[PDB]
């Protein structure tokens, strides 16, 4: 009905995470449904290709991977999420797509290859180097890269999301990262969607 | 002042495009071709700022972007006139889209054929995986045209993703390789896009 828009999604999906987090931060009032609980004929009725967070409205239907977020960002003006001063907002547009890239594929790697555990053992080790060195190297600022909210943080609580449901998670052994972690999941945008 | 650092190198489809969009931005703009030796100083220096000494990479004194999508945004935020992009949220997405596709079917692969180490059988691949799907992109690029001109006539707005493939078809040509069309002014059309003043001030 007057559900503007409704986002599919399914579970343990960063990708859908993602969005939910973006449309909770636009109080917006969208319909939120499930897929595996559908018929296998509509699934194929609003997203012929299987690809899993679809967000569609009256005579609009996406779910372009690397350009739905930027899409309910600019659909949805306020609040905005991404910075206002040029050259920061800049960077995190290269920061999104560094994560997207170098980051989310980590994820994968832990889940396609995750019914061993040698493997494991070893992957786990890497992401904590690679966080290891880097939760030095970041400090001061509320979020991430900025003052405020933006479209990276919830690129990143969402990837923590599903990490942490692999059985990777975030110790007091990291320092201004776990508090930025407990930060993220302060937040009544990423509350909603962890549950 | 306005230090703004282009790293390239001679006949890189990406630098080639970003230069010509610059252009049309009218922003000052230090050109660097990497590929010449001159330039060993500027080339010591991007192995320094980029991961993998990326090209192109648009820097300046706060940052250093590079990645085409991102660079082209990076040059709408810094030179908002004219606009590159149309205004309605839902064709912007369309386009962000388009040009992702464009990317990964011409623009890496016209990159790959450039290794003087493929092998033989694997570019006639590549060349002939191109010939059929552009002329249906192209297609496909004006159809949008025609949209979002009309969603606002008094917009006068440019369309980067027709700027863009100006270069996919002087590549083609640039590679030898055929662009399987009979229809009249398709040819037309093609021949007048690659005469836009601009493109050729950028070659």
């Amino acid at each position: 009905s007057n559900a503007m828009v409704t986002l599919y999604t399914t579970k343990y999906c960063p990708y859908s995470l993602r969005a939910r987090i973006a449309l909770a931060e636009k109080k917006m009032s969208t319909d939120i449904v499930e897929a595996g609980d559908l018929e296998p004929a509509m699934i194929k009725k609003i997203t012929p290709n299987g690809v899993f967070p679809v967000l569609m409205e009256k005579d609009y239907s996406i779910n372009n991977r690397k350009a739905l977020l930027i899409y309910i960002d600019e659909r949805f003006p306020a609040p905005s999420l991404l910075p206002n001063v040029v050259n920061e907002r800049i960077k995190i547009r290269l920061s999104l797509d560094k994560i997207d890239n170098e980051w989310y594929p980590v994820l994968d790697q832990i889940r396609k290859h995750r019914s061993d555990q040698k493997m494991l053992e070893s992957m786990f080790k890497d992401l904590k180097e690679s966080l290891l060195a880097m939760e030095k190297a970041f400090t001061g600022s509320e979020f991430f890269i900025s003052s405020g909210f933006t479209l990276a943080d919830c690129y990143i609580a969402a990837l923590i999301i599903c990490l942490e449901a692999e059985g990777f998670i975030i110790d007091d052994e990291y320092g201004a990262i776990y508090e930025y972690k407990k930060r993220l999941f302060a937040r009544d945008s990423v509350k909603k969607a962890n549950i | 002042s306005n230090a703004m650092l282009l790293y390239t190198k001679k006949d890189d489809i990406y630098s080639d495009i970003v230069r010509m969009i610059l252009l049309i931005k009218g922003a000052n703009a230090k050109i660097v071709d990497v590929s010449k030796e001159e330039n060993s100083k500027h080339l010591e220096e991007l192995n320094i700022i980029t991961p993998n000494g990326n090209i192109p990479t648009l820097s300046t004194d706060d940052f250093a972007v590079y990645r085409l999508s991102v660079i082209i945004e990076a040059i709408e935020d810094l030179y908002p006139f004219p606009p590159m992009f149309p205004v309605f949220p839902k064709q912007r997405a369309n386009a962000r889209i388009l040009l992702e596709y464009v990317n990964k079917t011409f623009l890496q692969n016209i990159i790959k054929l450039q290794s003087p180490d493929l092998d033989e059988k694997q570019a006639n691949e590549i060349k002939m995986l191109m010939q059929r799907d552009i002329i249906s992109t192209y297609k496909k690029i004006v159809s949008e045209r025609e949209v979002n001109a009309e969603s606002n006539p008094d917009a006068q707005n440019i369309n980067v993703l027709t700027l863009i493939i100006t270069f996919v078809f002087y590549y083609f040509i640039k590679l030898k390789i055929s662009i399987p069309t009979k229809d009249k002014n398709i040819i037309k059309e093609i021949k007048e896009l690659l005469s836009e003043p601009n493109f050729i001030k950028t070659i």
